[PDB]
């Protein structure tokens, strides 16, 4: 299923900053930039890695959410959803 | 030899 996508405005940056370059950018290049995104800026509990804590940074907001699971690809697929912007309808 | 979020992360199915 995964297709291209587009890093708009406030969400280039966000791939940017973890090391990203571009206006163009795959569910799988984007995947890996979120977590080296969150790991870059530390918002997560060091002790359990697979739980993040969004708190109330770029992720935070977007979602709308306190913390979310890695290992659980749930929220952050419902906030890809209008969040990663993909082609091909 | 490294693991951390890309442990877990990678587990992050794409698709």
């Amino acid at each position: 299923q995964i297709n291209q996508v587009r890093p708009k405005l406030p969400l280039l940056k966000i791939l940017h900053a973890a090391g990203a370059q571009g206006e163009m950018f795959t569910v799988k290049e984007v995947m890996h930039y979120l977590g080296q995104y969150i790991m870059v800026k530390q918002l997560y509990d060091q002790q359990e890695q697979h739980m993040v804590y969004c708190g109330g940074d770029l992720l935070g907001e977007l979602l709308g959410r306190q913390s979310f699971s890695v290992k659980d690809p749930s929220p952050l697929y419902d906030m890809l959803r209008k969040n990663l912007v993909t082609l091909a309808t | 030899s490294q693991e951390t979020f890309s442990d877990l992360w990678k587990l992050l199915p794409e698709n």
